[PDB]
């Protein structure tokens, strides 16, 4: 009658933390096929009913939103370690679960979950320790020059997809397409558009900023395309004849007055095309559309407009232009208004395109695909992109260790050597450490397709003798130094991964109940 | 395939090794469970005669083709 | 949240469940190929009926709430605009594709693995279409032969008894709207209408726009051959609003002021018209009675109650602009047009405003005529395929004979290709054979024949009789070699077919689960 609990739900002990732990292998379950970039895709729909498809484990943890706490807690060390990476979110959250793995059936035989956190913290030491000595600096070896090396790196990633017999041809334009920014590099600055239709070798490299441009009205065989020196304007006005957002009913009983009511509602549409004139903006560059009378006007005072321009395109211009968003017209000033050395219109696959070139803020690109499908755009478009990070990353840190599960093996070995040279309980603890490090490879086999029992154990042979770099081939299956491969990846990033992975373990580790609050 | 698999190896890969090494070769490749892998059969000491491959696809065929030519059974007394 | 109720399918069942979930939408669609398919009954939600056995209208009414039929019924957005009539056959092909590789899952091989089979093949497959093909207008441009490959087009389609004149109106519109050298044809500038009434055969080609609308007046000028259209949003008359005017006439004191104000205006404008030196004058609106006596004694002719979009296709066919209101007109803001004609059909009081140029054009319209809508519709998409059949032939006069014969020739190709692929992609090449074999095998079968026997016996034939390859005499004609027959498909569209399915293939294998919440 009088109950403690009265409907509170909690448990403790040991069933808490085995329970915390089966829910964490749940997320991984969720994330572990995407490995890699030949992994498999997840579908995901929400209550509007449309399918987000990709194997992003950045994106896909984010539209999961599981109930479950401690998968909460997993999530979440995916987010700290994007602003502190940008990736790697895939192997914190596969390489967390795989320490919980290993440490359950210890934990099921009595041993305290504390003694086990001090294992992870004493092995997560020992492996940074390891990835700085092994970790190699690469600048100018064998007095190469980088941009040979950059191209090799992006090549071995876009080998073996929809782009691998002109993948040179990519490779060149990827890393031009780097070194076209300033030194604060960033992804998000460049853009990637499709065009149907065409060979791959016919793939633009635009220099500035471009969009789609499926502006369709009239008023061709006017408005002269060519500017050096035009004031872009970006607004998003919409100046349609009869435009759903601006009109004029005015009920009156007098013809005298409709002529002037016909005029009224037309002077609202030449009121502000002539704030655009009167400014003297070039450019007009709309989000809504634009009507065919708008049109005519710039045509006869020698001025450009073009509207339905994605809001995307727009703000990409607002850093390249260097200029603002106005979305009204009255106060267009110089405050707002862009400039560019080049404005032309090319006629890419027949279809009409805008570009900007050479403004002063122009810290961003435009990436042109070309291609049979647009599925094979789609794809490019993020395969290109991982290219792109892989240079973007070798500029940032010269530091790198070998990729494909490579040093997840060295330190494998060192941890499970110096694991031997440990008595206490922290040797079965740092050596089952040791043995999560191997899942990493172990997916990136079965992703693949190729057996991973096979390439893991002649592997793991070949790290005993010295191999100090040799890891999984995505390609061939078979045994590959990726270091001599370009298969490089960041020294800074494998440790955040470990101490993100190790402060996830210890986190779930550490907890021993879980407490709810009824409200 | 089967033998592949007993002999500790992949079956499919084991049998697509030896159609292409079958194409391009002889009847020398095969399976040697003795070493665990494709070897040459002739020099490993492993030969059969010609009668125990002909007799099984010839019995085989046969018994094969009796059970498809049968449409019911009726039972007697 | 909402992870209560969650659907969830993983694991390597997942996989065979969306092969299950594409082999429903194949084996529903095999059936409708060819020209002998099995037509589809369509029960509309509002309660109409339809009958048809087009490939993408199925698709397009195929209400599928599985994610991964969407995905398929999304192909046909991309394949209409390249092939436009065989939509069945990449749908059929990868339905092949996904049966033939629940074989190869059984046997241990990854799904990425199959994917990289059939890309090979395809390549294999796509190389061997370009050695066997044939042109048609190499190095020359005529219209003898290219009319004929859509008169055997239009033969599918309910319109094959007027299957002959339609062909001769399509090579003239797309030759007309676009230059053969230029190989840039728009289906924009093309439009296509129709009314009931009369036949197929009264299919008719007007260089420019045409609109059911009639004049002001009867007794206006039936026609107007100078090129002088003014297109204003208001009539030529005293201005009124867009809904209602509602004149306040309290006395007689008001009506003989208001109408002389307003009988000034009736003057003005109507004799603003041969200021500018316009002829006829299109507007938004209706003519009062007061008007229309004023435009016969100057003879003016003019357009009543044109509709919104009507009134920005007459300014881009005849090179106008949309003007506001009649104080913004000018000698530039005037339409061109060769000769305005009011056609009347019959007993019918419809009147289209037929604005036509008396010369070649940039956009012409076609208009049909028939004693039923439903065959209309019908007969408007007859000519959609027809316009890529005709763009298909004019980016490339390089075609291959269809009717199966292709098919049948690059699965051998493949086959023989896959053993010189030492690797665990040789099962997806040979599956990727058989599958070519289906849609072959799927016209034999809507004709009712025996299917195997029909596909080994012209396999035996393209190896033994003779090099060229020989089709599927569906049509019960006298015999297969389809080059006599003159049943021949595109080179571009046989590739894509072979591309987007393996693009359709790649991605529903390349995909392993889907996830969605429940109500909760």
């Amino acid at each position: 009658v009088i109950l403690l609990k009265e409907g509170t739900d909690s448990s403790q002990g040991i069933p808490q933390l085995v329970s915390n732990i089966s829910a964490c292998q749940v997320i991984a379950e969720a994330v572990r096929t995407t490995l890699g970039p030949r992994g498999m895709d997840k579908l995901i729909v929400d209550g509007r009913g449309k399918a987000t498809i990709s194997n992003d484990g950045a994106t896909i943890l984010k539209l999961l939103d599981v109930v479950h706490p401690a998968a909460k807690t997993l999530v979440d060390i995916a987010k700290s370690q994007d602003a502190e990476v940008g990736d790697g979110t895939t192997s914190v959250t596969l390489l967390a679960a795989e320490f919980l793995k290993q440490v359950k059936p210890y934990v099921e035989e009595g041993l305290h979950p504390q003694i086990i956190i001090r294992a992870f913290r004493t092995a997560t030491q020992l492996a940074v320790n390891k990835i700085k000595e092994i970790a190699v600096t690469v600048k100018k070896a064998d007095k190469v020059e980088q941009r040979k090396l950059l191209e090799k790196c992006a090549m071995t990633a876009l080998s073996s997809k929809l782009i691998s017999q002109q993948k040179a041809f990519f490779a060149k334009m990827v890393v031009d397409a780097v070194m076209m920014l300033d030194d604060l590099l960033q992804l998000k600055m460049i853009g990637i558009k499709k065009v149907q239709g065409g060979a791959l070798e016919d793939s633009q490299l635009v220099a500035g900023v471009a969009f789609k441009k499926t502006f369709s009205y009239a008023g061709f065989e006017m408005q002269p395309k060519k500017y050096h020196n035009p004031k872009i304007a970006l607004l998003n006005v919409e100046l349609e004849l009869k435009a759903e957002k601006d009109n004029a009913e005015i009920r009156v009983h007098t013809v005298e007055d409709y002529q002037a009511i016909v005029d009224a509602e037309w002077n609202i549409l030449y009121d502000k095309l002539e704030k655009i004139h009167h400014s003297g903006a070039k450019v007009v560059s709309s989000k809504l559309p634009i009507g065919d009378v708008a049109t005519q006007y710039f045509a006869d005072r020698d001025m450009f407009c073009a509207g339905r321009v994605p809001e995307e395109d727009l703000k990409r211009t607002m850093m390249a232009c260097g200029g603002s968003i106005q979305t009204s017209v009255n106060a267009l000033s110089a405050d707002v208004l862009g400039r560019c050395q080049v404005f032309e219109e090319t006629q890419i696959g027949g279809e009409r395109y805008n570009f900007f070139t050479g403004c002063p803020k122009a810290k961003t690109c435009t990436f042109i695909l070309r291609g049979g499908a647009e599925q094979f755009m789609e794809e490019t478009e993020r395969s290109l992109h991982d290219a792109i990070m892989i240079v973007r990353r070798a500029i940032k840190n010269d530091s790198v260790v070998a990729g494909g599960g490579a040093i997840e093996m060295e330190l494998s070995k060192y941890l499970r050597d110096y694991s031997r040279t440990i008595p206490g309980k922290q040797q079965l603890l740092i050596g089952a450490y040791a043995k999560a490090l191997e899942i990493i490879p172990r997916q990136l086999c079965d992703n693949a397709g190729f057996d991973a029992t096979n390439i893991l154990n002649k592997l793991r042979a070949r790290h005993a003798q010295g191999g100090t770099w040799y890891g999984v081939d995505i390609n061939n299956e078979d045994i590959a130094d990726n270091f001599e491969a370009f298969v490089w990846e960041p020294a800074m990033v494998r440790i955040n991964a470990l101490t993100a992975a190790s402060e996830a373990a210890c986190l779930i580790v550490s907890v021993d109940e879980t407490i709810k609050n009824p409200r | 395939s089967t033998l592949a698999e007993n002999a500790g190896l992949n079956p499919i890969s084991t049998v697509t090794e030896l159609r292409n090494r079958h194409a391009q070769g002889e009847k020398t490749a095969g399976i040697n469970v003795r070493k665990g892998g494709i070897s040459n059969i002739l020099e490993e000491l492993v030969v059969q005669p010609l009668l125990v491959s002909v007799s099984a696809l010839t019995l085989a065929t046969e018994t094969v083709r009796s059970i498809l030519k049968i449409d019911d059974v009726v039972n007697t007394r | 949240k909402d992870q209560d109720r969650k659907s969830r399918l993983m694991g390597l069942e997942a996989l065979k469940s969306h092969i299950m979930a594409a082999k429903a939408v194949a084996n529903t669609m095999r059936t409708s190929l060819g020209p002998n398919g099995l037509d589809k009954m369509m029960v509309d939600k509002d309660g109409d009926v339809t009958v048809t056995n087009d490939g993408a209208t199925i698709l397009s009414m195929m209400d599928v709430d599985h994610q991964i039929a969407k995905l398929m019924v999304e192909l046909s957005k991309s394949q209409d605009d390249e092939i436009g009539d065989g939509t069945t056959g990449v749908v059929v092909l990868a339905g092949a594709l996904l049966e033939e590789a629940e074989q190869l899952l059984d046997r241990g091989i990854h799904p990425i693995r199959i994917a990289d089979g059939y890309e090979q093949a395809a390549r294999v497959a796509i190389e061997h279409l370009d050695k066997i093909s044939d042109s048609v207008l190499v190095d020359i441009k005529d219209t003898e032969p290219l009319i004929q490959t859509a008169k055997t087009t239009l033969g599918s389609k309910v319109v094959n008894s007027c299957h002959r004149q339609m062909a001769e109106i399509a090579v003239n519109a797309v030759l007309t709207v676009a230059d053969m050298e230029r190989r840039d044809v728009d289906f924009e500038l093309i439009k296509v209408e129709g009314k009931v009434g009369g036949r197929l055969e009264d299919t008719k080609l007007i260089k420019g726009v045409i609109v059911d609308k009639d004049f002001s007046h009867p007794q206006m000028p039936k026609k107007v051959e100078d090129a002088k259209i003014a297109i204003l949003t208001c009539p030529f008359e005293p201005p009124k609003p867009k809904t209602k005017h509602k004149l306040d006439v309290t006395s007689v004191e008001d009506y003989k002021a208001l109408q002389k104000y307003e009988k000034e205006k009736f003057e003005e404008m109507i004799q603003q018209i041969k200021e500018t030196g316009a002829n006829l004058a299109i507007c938004q609106w209706g003519f009062d009675d007061e008007a229309n006596h004023l435009l016969l004694q100057n003879n003016l002719p003019a357009v009543r109650w044109v509709g919104g979009p009507e009134i920005e296709l007459i300014a881009i066919a005849t090179g106008g602009r949309i003007v506001p209101r009649f104080s913004e007109l000018t000698a530039e803001k005037l339409g061109f047009a060769g000769l305005v004609q009011e056609i009347s059909f019959g007993t019918t009081k419809d009147k289209m405003l037929v604005i036509e140029q008396c010369k070649n054009s940039r956009a012409v319209t076609i208009f049909i005529r028939g004693g039923n809508k439903m065959i209309i519709e019908e007969a408007k998409r007859s000519l959609h395929d027809a316009l890529c059949v005709i763009r298909n032939l004019i980016r490339d006069n390089r075609v291959v004979y269809g009717g199966g014969a292709a098919e049948i020739s690059c699965a051998l190709a493949v086959s023989q290709e896959a053993d010189k692929c030492p690797t665990l992609e040789q099962y997806a090449m040979r599956a990727f054979a058989d599958a070519l074999e289906v849609i072959p095998m799927a016209l034999s079968e809507n004709s009712g024949m025996n299917p195997i026997q029909t596909m080994t016996e012209v396999r035996a034939r393209q190896v033994k009789e003779m090099n060229p390859a020989l089709g599927i005499d569906c049509l019960h004609k006298g015999t297969n070699d389809m080059k006599q027959q003159h049943v021949i498909e595109t080179l571009i569209g046989k590739k894509q077919q072979i591309s987007l399915a393996t693009q359709m293939v790649r991605m529903i294998l390349k995909i392993d689960d889907i996830r969605k919440p429940g109500e909760s």
